[PDB]
């Protein structure tokens, strides 16, 4: 069953591509910075207090 | 009189060398990752 019309294994891979792509960004944001909590979006309570 | 202004108007020292130590390594360390970051998207093009 070869298919032409629709590649299934290029969507897997690119969900996890995606995946990565956001754990590189925190890191790298919180390298550059030098807090850890750096948005209400990280710990809710931690900010207010 | 002169005291008391004294209390008022001069600077310390040793909180200044550690804020210009503190700043210091800070932007250093930018600067590394600023390139890093910049140096992010060129595996792009490898996959054409």
């Amino acid at each position: 069953a070869q298919v032409i019309n629709t590649n299934s294994l290029s969507l897997m891979t690119q969900n996890n591509l995606n995946t990565s792509q956001s754990a590189l960004n925190t890191a790298i944001q919180r390298l550059s910075s030098g807090l850890r909590i750096n948005s209400a979006k990280d710990d809710a309570a931690g900010q207010a207090i | 009189l002169s005291a008391s202004r004294s209390r008022i108007q001069d600077a310390d020292y040793a909180t200044e060398v550690s804020n210009m130590t503190r700043a210091q390594i800070l932007q250093q360390a930018g600067t590394s990752v600023l390139a890093q970051a910049n140096q992010t998207t060129q595996n792009v093009l490898s996959l054409l």
